[PDB]
C-alpha cells in the first residue's frame, strides 16, 4: 500500500462564527411593513363605514 | 351656521365619505346661482329702508286697526318694535339668500318667536301679513329670489 492517499482535506468554508443579521433584520422589518399596510388599509376602509345602516 | 356647502359637507362626513359626482354637480350649481344671489342680496341691502318704507305702508293700509287705539301697533314705541321686526325679516332673508340656506331663518329667527309673539301679544296672522307684503315688495324689485326665503318665514309664523 504506498499511494498518496489525502484523507482529510480542509473545507472551503472559515473557522470563523456566523455573521451577524442586523441589516437584513430591519429589511424584513420593512417588508412586514409594507405587508401590514395594505391589510390595515382594509381594516381602515372597514373603520370608516357609517354606524347603524346595516 | 350653515349654507348650501356646509350642508353638502356635513352630510358626506356623517356618511364618511368623500365627496362624490352628484355632491361636486350639487356645489356647482351652488357656485352656478350665487352671483344672481349677490347680486340679488346687495340690491336688498341698497334699498332696505325704501323696502320698509313700502311694505310698513303695505301692511297698515291693508290692516288700519294696527295703528288705531287698542291695536298692537299703536304707539310710537309700539310702531318702532313692527318695523323694527320687518327691518329684522329682511336682513334674516338676505343672509338666508347668500347662504343658498333656510337654517339660518330657522335658528336666528323662527325659533322662539311664536313664544314671543304669545308672550307679547304680537297678533301673529297680522306680522305674517307683513311678511306677504314685503314678499310683494322685494319681488317687485329683485325678482322671485327671496320668494322662498319669506315663504319659510311666514310657514314657520304660521
Ligand atoms: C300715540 C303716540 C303716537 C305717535 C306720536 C305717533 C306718530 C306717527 N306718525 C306716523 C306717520 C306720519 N306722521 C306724519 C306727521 C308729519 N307730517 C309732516 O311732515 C309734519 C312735520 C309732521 C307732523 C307735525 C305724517 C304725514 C305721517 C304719515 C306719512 C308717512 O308715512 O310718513 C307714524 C307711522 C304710522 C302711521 O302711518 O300712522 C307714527 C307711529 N303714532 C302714535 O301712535
Ligand atoms: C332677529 C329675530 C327677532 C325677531 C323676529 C324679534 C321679534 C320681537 N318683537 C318684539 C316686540 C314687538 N313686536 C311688534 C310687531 C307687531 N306689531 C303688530 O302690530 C305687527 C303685526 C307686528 C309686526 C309686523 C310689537 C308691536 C312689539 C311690541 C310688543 C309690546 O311691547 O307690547 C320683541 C320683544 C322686544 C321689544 O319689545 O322690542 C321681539 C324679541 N326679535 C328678534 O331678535
Amino acid at each position: 500500500m504506498q499511494p498518496i492517499i489525502l484523507r482529510t482535506l480542509s473545507a472551503r468554508r472559515p473557522v470563523q462564527g456566523r455573521p451577524n443579521l442586523e441589516t437584513y433584520t430591519s429589511e424584513v422589518e420593512r417588508w412586514k411593513a409594507i405587508a401590514q399596510t395594505q391589510y390595515a388599509l382594509e381594516l381602515a376602509k372597514e373603520m370608516s363605514r357609517p354606524a347603524l345602516r346595516t | 351656521m350653515l349654507d348650501a356647502v356646509t350642508k353638502i359637507i356635513n352630510r358626506t362626513d356623517a356618511e364618511g365619505r368623500y365627496f362624490a359626482s352628484k355632491d361636486f354637480d350639487e356645489v356647482t350649481r351652488f357656485f352656478a346661482t350665487g352671483e344672481a344671489r349677490l347680486r340679488a342680496a346687495s340690491t336688498i341691502s341698497a334699498n332696505a329702508a325704501s323696502i320698509l318704507r313700502e311694505s310698513a305702508a303695505a301692511l297698515f293700509t291693508e290692516q288700519p286697526d294696527l295703528l288705531r287705539p287698542g291695536g298692537n301697533a299703536y304707539t310710537s314705541r309700539r310702531y318702532a318694535a313692527c318695523v323694527r321686526d320687518m327691518e329684522y325679516f329682511l336682513r334674516y332673508a338676505t343672509y338666508a339668500l347668500v347662504a343658498g340656506d333656510t337654517s339660518v331663518i330657522d335658528e336666528r329667527v323662527l325659533n322662539g318667536l311664536k313664544e314671543t309673539y304669545m308672550s307679547l301679544g304680537v297678533p301673529i296672522p297680522s306680522t305674517v301679513a307683513g311678511v306677504t307684503a314685503m314678499k310683494g315688495v322685494v319681488a317687485s324689485m329683485i325678482g322671485s329670489e327671496a320668494n322662498v326665503y319669506f315663504d319659510h318665514i311666514a310657514k314657520g309664523l304660521s
